[PDB]
C-alpha cells in the first residue's frame, strides 16, 4: 500500500465517516424520514403480535391433526372389525 | 495413497463439474446459433446527452 | 445515483450478514437449552495406536 | 409491509386448518352415531328377522 | 411456516382417510338395507356434514 | 485453525460448484424462474427510466 | 475490466443468496443434505470402527 | 470488515457521478471551471515568461 | 437476490462507461472540424540560454 493509496483511504474514510454520521442527523431529525422510520418501528411491532398468534395457531393446528389423526385410527380398528364380521 | 486417494477422488469431482459446466454452455451456444441490450447502452447515451445539450 | 445503488447494496449485504447472525444465534440457542464427535477421533486414533503398537 | 401481509396471511390458512379441522372431526363423530344406530337397527333385525 | 407445511398435509391425509372409512361404512349399510327393509333419513345435522365428506 | 481455515475456502468452491451448477442447468432448461424474473423486472426499470 | 469486478463481486452474492437460503432450511430441518451427508459419513466411519 | 468494501467501491461511484456531471456540462460549456482555472495558470505561465 | 442487485450495478457501470465514451467521443469530433505541448519544450530552450549567457 503506497503512500498514495493510503492517503485517499484516509480521505474516503473522513468522507465515508461524515455521510453515515450524516444520515444519523437526517433520519433522527426531518420529520418525513422520521415518520416512515416509525411507521416500520411500528409495523414491527404488529408483525410481531402476528407471530405470536400464528405460534399459538400452529401449537393449536397440531394438537387438532393430532385429534383427527386419533380419530382415523380407532375407526380403522372399528372397520377391519366389520370388515373381517360382515 | 490414502488421503492422496481421496485427493485423487476430489480432483476427478471438480474436472467433472468443470465438463458439466462446459456442456450447459455448449449447449447454450448451439441454441443460439441456430439462428443469427448490448448496442442499447450505447445508444441511450446519445440521447441523454443530446437532451442535456440542447 | 451509483453511489445511491451502492448504498443499497451496502444495505443488503448488513442484512446478509445479520441475517446469518441470527441464524447462528438460533442454533447456539437450540443447543444450549436441550442438555460429540471432537473427543471420538482422538479416541480412534489412540486405539488404532493403542491396537498397531501392540 | 409485503412480509407483514404474508405472516398475515399465513396464520389466516392456520386459523382454518385448525377450523376445517375442529369441525370435521365433530361433522364426522355425527355420522358416527348415524352409521351406529344404523348397524344396532340392521343388527337388532338380523338375530329376530322380525 | 416450515412447522406449518406438514401438519397441513398430514392433515388432510387424517381427512381423506376418515372419508374414504365411512364412505365404505355406508355403503355396506345401504347394500344391507336394501337387501332387507328397514329405514331412516340423516336429518339436517347429518347431511349437513355429508356436504364437508363431500 | 489452520486445517479447517483451508478447507472453508475449498467448500466455498465446493457449495459454489454444487449450487450454481445445479440452477445453471435449470435455467438452461427454462425452471429456476430467477432467470426469467429479474431480467424482466432491471428491463422494466430501464423502460421506466426511458 | 469492469465484470472481472462484478463476476468476483457476484460470486460473493451468489454465495449469499444460495446459503443463507439452505442454512434457513437447515435450521428449519428441511433441504435434507444436513441430515443425509452427515449419516453417510458418519456410518462410514462407523465402518472403518 | 462490509462497509469497508462498499467505501472503497462508493467513491467509484461518487467519483463516476460527480465527474461524468461535469464533464458533460464541461462539454457544453459551462461548469466554468474548465475554462476559468486554465485561464489562471495560462496567465501564471504568462507572468513567467 | 443479490446476485439481481449486483445485475444492476454491473449495468449501471457499462452505462457510465459509454457516457464517459460518448463525451470522449464528442470532444474528439469537436477537435476535428478545427498547443501547449510544444510551447513548454521551447520555454526550456530560453531558460537554458539565458542561464548559459
Amino acid at each position: 500500500s503506497s503512500d498514495l493509496e493510503q492517503l485517499c483511504s484516509h480521505v474516503n474514510e473522513k468522507i465515508g465517516n461524515i455521510k453515515k454520521t450524516l444520515s444519523l442527523r437526517n433520519c433522527g431529525q426531518e420529520p418525513t424520514l422520521k415518520t416512515v422510520l416509525n411507521k416500520i418501528g411500528d409495523e414491527i411491532i404488529v408483525i410481531n403480535e402476528l407471530l405470536n398468534k400464528l405460534e399459538l395457531e400452529i401449537q393449536y393446528q397440531e394438537q387438532t391433526n393430532n385429534s383427527l389423526k386419533e380419530l382415523c385410527e380407532s375407526l380403522e380398528e372399528d372397520y377391519k372389525d366389520i370388515e373381517h364380521l360382515k | 495413497g490414502h488421503m492422496e486417494a481421496e485427493v485423487d477422488k476430489l480432483e476427478l469431482m471438480f474436472q467433472k463439474a468443470e465438463s458439466d459446466l462446459d456442456y450447459i454452455q455448449y449447449r447454450l451456444e448451439y441454441e443460439i446459433k441456430t439462428n443469427h441490450p448490448v448496442t442499447l447502452l450505447k445508444e441511450l447515451s446519445v440521447i441523454k446527452s443530446r437532451y442535456q445539450t440542447l | 445515483h451509483m453511489e445511491a445503488e451502492v448504498d443499497k447494496l451496502e444495505l443488503m449485504f448488513q442484512k446478509a450478514e445479520s441475517d446469518l447472525d441470527y441464524i447462528q444465534y438460533r442454533l447456539e440457542y437450540e443447543i444450549k437449552t436441550n442438555h460429540n464427535p471432537v473427543t471420538l477421533l482422538k479416541e480412534l486414533s489412540v486405539i488404532k495406536s493403542r491396537y498397531q503398537t501392540l | 409491509q409485503t412480509l407483514k401481509d404474508d405472516i398475515n396471511i399465513l396464520l389466516d390458512k392456520a386459523r382454518l386448518e385448525n377450523q376445517e379441522g375442529i369441525d370435521f372431526i365433530k361433522a364426522t363423530k355425527v355420522l358416527m352415531e348415524k352409521n351406529s344406530m344404523d348397524i344396532m337397527k340392521i343388527r337388532e333385525y338380523f338375530q329376530k328377522y322380525g | 411456516y416450515a412447522r406449518f407445511k406438514p401438519v397441513a398435509v398430514e392433515q388432510k391425509e387424517s381427512k381423506s382417510r376418515i372419508c374414504a372409512t365411512v364412505k365404505k361404512t355406508m355403503n355396506m349399510i345401504q347394500k344391507l338395507q336394501k337387501q332387507t327393509d328397514l329405514e331412516l333419513s340423516p336429518l339436517t345435522k347429518e347431511e349437513k356434514t355429508a356436504a364437508e365428506q363431500f | 485453525d489452520p486445517i479447517r481455515s483451508f478447507c472453508g475456502k475449498l467448500r466455498s468452491l465446493a457449495s459454489t460448484l454444487d449450487c450454481e451448477t445445479a440452477r445453471l442447468q435449470r435455467a438452461l432448461d427454462g425452471e429456476e424462474s430467477d432467470f426469467e424474473d429479474y431480467p424482466m423486472r432491471i428491463l422494466y426499470d430501464l423502460h421506466s427510466e426511458v
